[PDB]
């Protein structure tokens, strides 16, 4: 999407 | 070991404010990486994830209730707090308060769940309820209808508890007005709509209301 | 979003089963992926972490396997308190999707619900409201599916249902169904019909009343 990613990824 | 805890209204009104609390046991908001999430799940529905909060304050909301919620934490008080906003009856729902593992794989789940807490968004005061009847006329099939009352729950019986046979008490519906709607019927004989007598036995104790309904052909 | 797809939505089994279950991901989330137990009134419990690994304390029967779009979720022996819905959370983009959930609920015999309609009350009448309830009885499996007719006309928004547990002893499901008119619109019309659907009726059941006969 732009979609974030996870904080541990 | 972990155990979580949610708090806060089971009753809110529409447009009002839903203030939840997560209060937490057996880790702490400050072991680097824990995290501290919210899940909601709709009566019937599946599970849906609100928020989640970690140890440097990083946050994160659902993008379709981002301007809705604000999530803290209070690391004396070992809390997680939810604000949710102007609320309508569709975020009636049991919300969840889970943990989230921090670096050591296990950081890939939600690994402890509070209970839940059941929060209901009704625009109602509380009321006792009409019991009507479901009449009948092989199987044959009666019941009441237990009418608008508020809020849950209710406790139906037949004949003083003496009939539990072919009873079904459902679960009640919310209905549009802000009131609640359930039915409970029992299934018998033909033969014996005649010379037995089957009477509903409705208690809404929030209402202090106490109903004994007879219910015939 | 990242769309999370459980399949099979709702499955039927006996215990001693050997089930499997899907998660597809809309985007790959690599291993990020939890699978969750969640009985009745209870809530979540990990069974599987990062795809494939066993959550401490779970029986060895759980597993589960996948990576990228593609999950899986194992029972080799499926006990009776398996009998819950299982869902599937992906932690690799935010927010962090669920899926929709599988339901697993107890295989027994197809059962054709016993349907009965409940004309509303004089009592009723006076509050100015008229409520005529359907109920469907005992049937197997737990898809039913209720319409409403007045004249002939099909009744959309005006109703509600809920349905049962599945039954302990019998394993069948039994479900409630109630039309809200004005007292003005229920005398207004002469017959009042619930059509039921089921997969033990060939042909769907029909329960009617008229009005004043």
């Amino acid at each position: 999407e732009l979609l974030e990613l996870d904080k541990w990824a | 070991r972990i155990t979580l805890k949610e708090s806060g209204p089971p009753l809110v009104k529409p447009t009002q404010t839903l203030t939840l609390t997560c209060s937490f046991s057996g880790f702490s908001l400050s072991d680097f990486g824990v995290g501290v999430g919210w899940i909601r799940q709709p009566p019937g529905k599946a599970l849906e994830w609100l928020a989640i909060i970690y140890s440097d304050d990083d946050k994160r909301y659902s993008p379709s209730l981002n301007t809705r919620l604000t999530i803290t934490k209070d690391t004396s008080k070992n809390q997680v707090v939810l604000v949710m906003t102007r609320v309508s009856p569709v975020d009636t729902a049991t919300y969840f308060c889970a943990h989230r593992r921090g670096p050591t794989g296990p950081v890939n789940a939600m690994d402890v769940w509070g209970q839940g807490i059941t929060v209901t968004i009704s625009s109602t005061s509380t009321k006792g309820p009409s019991v009507f009847p479901l009449a009948p006329s092989g199987t044959a099939a009666l019941g009441c209808l237990v009418k608008d009352y508020f809020p849950e729950p209710v406790t139906v019986s037949w004949n003083s508890g003496a009939l539990t046979s072919g009873v079904h008490t459902f679960p009640a519906v919310l209905q549009s007005s802000g009131l609640y709607s359930l039915s409970s019927v029992v299934t018998v004989p033909s033969s014996s709509l005649g010379t037995q007598t089957y009477t509903c036995n409705v208690n809404h104790k929030p209402s202090n209301t106490k109903v004994d309904k007879r219910v015939e052909p | 979003a990242l769309q999370l797809t459980q399949s099979p939505s709702s499955l039927s089994a006996s215990v001693g089963d050997r089930i499997t279950i899907t998660c597809r991901a809309s985007q790959g989330v690599t291993s990020a992926l939890a699978w969750y137990r969640q009985k009745p009134g209870s809530p979540p419990q990990l069974l599987i972490y990062d795809a494939s690994s066993l959550e401490s304390g779970v029986p060895s029967r759980f597993s589960g396997s996948g990576s990228g779009t593609e999950f899986t979720l194992t029972i080799s022996t499926l006990r009776p308190e398996d009998f819950a819905t299982y869902y599937c959370q992906q932690l690799h983009f935010y927010p962090h999707t669920f899926g929709g959930g599988t339901r697993v609920d107890v295989r027994r015999t197809v059962a054709a619900p016993s349907v009965f309609i409940f004309p509303p009350s004089d009592e009723q009448l006076k509050s100015g409201t008229a409520s005529v309830v359907c109920l469907l009885n005992n049937f197997y499996p737990r898809e039913a599916k209720v319409q409403w007719k007045v004249d002939n006309a099909l009744q959309s928004g005006n109703s509600q249902e809920s349905v049962t547990e599945q039954d302990s002893k019998d394993s069948t499901y039994s479900l409630s169904s109630t039309l809200t008119l004005s007292k003005a619109d229920y005398e207004k019309h002469k017959v009042y019909e619930c059509e039921v659907t089921h997969q033990g009726l060939s042909s769907p059941v029909t329960k009617s009343f008229n009005r004043g006969e």
